[PDB]
RNA sequence: AAAGAGAGUUUGAUCCUGGCUCAGGACGAACGCUGGCGGCGUGCCUAAUACAUGCAAGUCGAACGAACGGAAGUUAGUGGCGGACGGGUGAGUAACACGUGGGCAACCUGCCUGUAAGUUGGGGAUAACUCCGGGAAACCGGGGCUAAUACCGAAUGAUAGAGUGUGGCGCAUGCCACGCUCUUGAAAGAUGGUUUCGGCUAUCGCUUACAGAUGGGCCCGCGGUGCAUUAGCUAGUUGGUAGGGUAAUGGCCUACCAAGGCAACGAUGCAUAGCCGACCUGAGAGGGUGAUCGGCCACACUGGGACUGAGACACGGCCCAGACUCCUACGGGAGGCAGCAGUAGGGAAUCUUCCGCAAUGGACGAAAGUCUGACGGAGCAACGCCGCGUGUAUGAAGAAGGUUUUCGGAUCGUAAAGUACUGUUGUUAGAGAAGAACAAGGAUAAGAGUAACUGCUUGUCCCUUGACGGUAUCUAACCAGAAAGCCACGGCUAACUACGUGCCAGCAGCCGCGGUAAUACGUAGGUGGCAAGCGUUGUCCGGAUUUAUUGGGCGUAAAGCGCGCGCAGGCGGUCUUUUAAGUCUGAUGUGAAAGCCCCCGGCUUAACCGGGGAGGGUCAUUGGAAACUG
């Protein structure tokens, strides 16, 4: 099913993940429906930049996150807006 | 040759040691005056030995550096 | 450094007084070898262009691969090509230490930079090819501070170039501004090298 | 803004035409001599040849039938989901295989999300187990008894089928919405809270229907190899009428009727080749290639077939036939490295039977968790691209020694010695990151739902874990001590002398050198180029305007058919009105990510990574102009 994965990129011992919408079956760093952010684990607070409109629509019509991606990285409050929109 | 083709090579340097039924490496090239010779034998490859007491231009002819 | 052979011989071959002023060519200004006091012949265009390229390369004492890489990198800047090439060659951290007067020649600033004695913006750098920019500060971080070599080099000084502001009291150096082709060696011809690398 | 270098060789000498050779860039390279370190990558191009051995796909006890404990909890068997993903190779294939742009009023879609109705009652039997019958043996039958979310009916329920009625429409076959009569068409329970004792309930599962998302299938325009010393090819072939089959249109298949179809704009036949984003080269137009990284296709010892499923005619599934290998008691059995390591063989040539699920992503599960040779990391190899070492400053009309000498000297050469400094690196002793935020669990706070809790959703707090690994990094002390080679020196082409040799030995990319004075052979001295590398060979582009659109020629150098009549084709005098095929132009969609290029940023710098753009189409829909061609 459609999920929101990470798609590791970068160099050896220095990873840098994206935030993509992909169909589970396909390879990790393979084909993906759409990219909606980045994720840098190395920095003091992690620098993450996610588009709050595309992610909300994707969650609202089927896509669901994967542990670290969004479901823990949505400290921006995207999941709160999803909560409100789903009740409202 | 190992692909079923018989060619004519040339032996560079001053004094070889290879006799009949010996295995060697060959490389491209040609000797202008020699009529049919159109390859060279690599020196010091498999059973060819490097030219004796060769002092300079020594990477060719396959001679080890003196001590 | 990179080439550790005698230094007078290379300046005798080229015919300029690199590595200072004239002390290499005070006696016998002719080329080395059994020959050299004999004569010279008509040097073709290949000889001339190669001579100018050797003039630049042997002045800063850097290998040919690095030289060509710096040439290609300078090619991307606006304006001319030889001017930008010499500007970038002036930007190198190894050169700037020599210009401030912390060392004597090019071959001593290189060792004094690789052995960690020089820091920029408060952090050490061990790379002589680090490209300094405007506004960064150059110091010693008391890694050596009061050592015989630096103290001696601060005595013989001539005049520091105008585009570098050096504060001898704290051993703090900077780069005021980008230089211009007028205030370089000028004992070469920068136009030849572009033609040499065009072939 | 971008913008192109020539040289040697035909002659006693000239000028032209003309080939040959050299100077540059790049490798998945190999061979020769050498070889210090670090970072980032790459490594069977040949036999799609043959496999010793370890692993590479399992998981659910909260769907159901036994033993240990003494009341929890743990595995063989029935069932559910997965095994069609992830990984490998380029054999086949000249065709809707691929690229780009569209159709589908001709289609399917498990799991995921939202919504609307339900989850009512019955029946029969089989694995496991127990006996007997075979076979020492792996390797099979018969008798008897058991449970379900296994299986089979029944009650109610269709926008499914039939006969309709009524509107609104399209692009011909036709599409959307509503109503009427009938016919058929299902379900499963498990873990908890609760009242009151009946039931009523929280999730997660089951059944039917409609939307969305994702993934597939079919059809079409245009584009990209050589050969005409390969001209006809085709008989379900082309069309039509009914029917069968499929999720779906269709000669996909069948019965009948007709004689069609494709082709010098290259059919047919033969040869070779997976295709693209892209890579090397070039001033550009072009030329050559399709390693690694990403997308699609095909294949899985060779050939055929189907079953199960949402999805396969299925790498680690089944059946049959063939070659090969292995057990056999002679009735018979078993296997498929083009998965990760690895062995043999072929070759001029290519790596470890390694550690771990800690990170990211898979499968199963309510969850803890289990399995992941994917992947994260480490060993091997100068195979590449970056970076810095083997010291530094002073130091003589210039030591010793080599080489040379017209015997005064010149040279190696400030090079050495001497004096004064430094620790990148090396040695030792100390410290020592990030990559890790969760999942689970425990606290509160708020919402939806309920008669009320349990639970669900969301926020805020605790709560512990690393293969790499004592690795990266940092501190302090010690010694210039351990750490330079390869090719060339006649011209092209930067850099000359001595001795030996005597058309011999030999060198050689071309001109060509060697016949007792060789700057061309061999050594020596020093000189030049590059430097942990340096040369040779092989292959591609350039220079080559040497296939010339950009950009050549045909009187005498290669090159005008011996000449005419002419089908197809190419081109076409002057003006007006008109169209809008070519032509120019605006908007909308797209031409994925990485790669080349422009601007910023992070690794001490650089290679190397990240963020933001541009560029790329004789591309589609739509709107304009009418000078030129049609
Ligand atoms: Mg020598
Ligand atoms: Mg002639
Ligand atoms: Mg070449
Ligand atoms: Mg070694
Ligand atoms: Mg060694
Ligand atoms: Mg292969
Ligand atoms: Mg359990
Ligand atoms: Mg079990
Ligand atoms: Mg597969
Ligand atoms: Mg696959
Ligand atoms: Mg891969
Ligand atoms: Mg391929
Ligand atoms: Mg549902
Ligand atoms: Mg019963
Ligand atoms: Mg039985
Ligand atoms: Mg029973
Ligand atoms: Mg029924
Ligand atoms: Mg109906
Ligand atoms: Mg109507
Ligand atoms: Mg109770
Ligand atoms: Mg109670
Ligand atoms: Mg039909
Ligand atoms: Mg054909
Ligand atoms: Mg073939
Ligand atoms: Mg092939
Ligand atoms: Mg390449
Ligand atoms: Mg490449
Ligand atoms: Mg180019
Ligand atoms: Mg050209
Ligand atoms: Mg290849
Ligand atoms: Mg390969
Ligand atoms: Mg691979
Ligand atoms: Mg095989
Ligand atoms: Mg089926
Ligand atoms: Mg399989
Ligand atoms: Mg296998
Ligand atoms: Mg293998
Ligand atoms: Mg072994
Ligand atoms: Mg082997
Ligand atoms: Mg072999
Ligand atoms: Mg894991
Ligand atoms: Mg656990
Ligand atoms: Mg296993
Ligand atoms: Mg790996
Ligand atoms: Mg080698
Ligand atoms: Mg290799
Ligand atoms: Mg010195
Ligand atoms: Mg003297
Ligand atoms: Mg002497
Ligand atoms: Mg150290
Ligand atoms: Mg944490
Ligand atoms: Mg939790
Ligand atoms: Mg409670
Ligand atoms: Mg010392
Ligand atoms: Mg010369
Ligand atoms: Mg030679
Ligand atoms: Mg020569
Ligand atoms: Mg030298
Ligand atoms: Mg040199
Ligand atoms: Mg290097
Ligand atoms: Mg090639
Ligand atoms: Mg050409
Ligand atoms: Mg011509
Ligand atoms: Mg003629
Ligand atoms: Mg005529
Ligand atoms: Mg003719
Ligand atoms: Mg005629
Ligand atoms: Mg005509
Ligand atoms: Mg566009
Ligand atoms: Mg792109
Ligand atoms: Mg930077
Ligand atoms: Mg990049
Ligand atoms: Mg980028
Ligand atoms: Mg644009
Ligand atoms: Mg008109
Ligand atoms: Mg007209």
């Amino acid at each position: 099913a459609v999920k929101i994965r990470l798609k590791r990129m970068g160099s050896k011992k220095k990873p840098f993940y994206r935030i993509v919408v992909a169909d589970s079956r396909f390879p990790r760093d393979g084909r993906s429906i759409e990219t909606i952010g980045t994720y840098n684990p190395l920095l003091d607070p992690v620098e993450v930049k996610i588009d709050e409109e595309a992610t909300l629509k994707w969650m609202h019509n089927g896509a669901k996150p994967s542990d670290t991606v969004r479901n823990l990285l949505s400290r921006e409050g995207i999941m709160e807006k999803f909560h409100n929109q789903k009740l409202g | 040759l190992s692909n079923g083709i018989e060619v004519t090579a040339y032996i560079p340097g001053i004094g070889h040691n290879l006799q009949e039924h010996s295995v060697v490496l060959i490389r491209g090239g040609r000797v202008k005056d020699l009529p049919g010779v159109r390859y060279h034998i690599v020196r010091g490859a498999l059973d060819t030995a490097g030219v004796e007491n060769r002092g300079q231009s020594r990477s060719k002819y396959g001679t080890k550096k003196p001590k | 450094a990179r080439y550790t052979g005698p230094s007078w011989k290379v300046s005798r071959r080229l015919g300029i007084s690199l590595s200072g002023t004239g002390k290499e060519l005070e006696r016998r200004p002719y080329a080395p070898g059994q020959h050299g006091p004999t004569q010279r012949k008509k040097i073709s265009e290949y000889g001339l262009q190669q001579a100018e390229k050797q003039k630049l390369r042997h002045m800063y004492g850097l290998t040919e691969r690095q030289f060509k890489n710096t040439f290609n990198k300078a090619g991307k800047l606006q304006g001319k090509h030889g001017e930008n090439f010499m500007i970038l060659l002036e930007q190198r951290l190894d050169n700037i230490v020599y210009r401030l007067g912390l060392a004597r020649t090019r071959r001593a600033a290189r060792q004094l930079v690789n052995h960690g004695h020089i820091t920029v913006d408060g952090k050490r750098v061990d790379i002589p090819s680090y490209q300094v920019s405007v506004g960064q500060v150059i110091s010693v971080r008391e890694k050596s501070a009061k050592n015989s070599a630096i103290a001696e080099s601060l005595e013989v000084s001539s005049f520091v170039p105008e585009y570098v502001t050096f504060d001898a009291e704290t051993l703090t150096g900077s780069l005021n501004r980008l230089p211009e082709r007028s205030e370089l060696a000028a004992e070469i011809n920068e136009a030849f090298i572009v033609e040499f690398y065009s072939r």
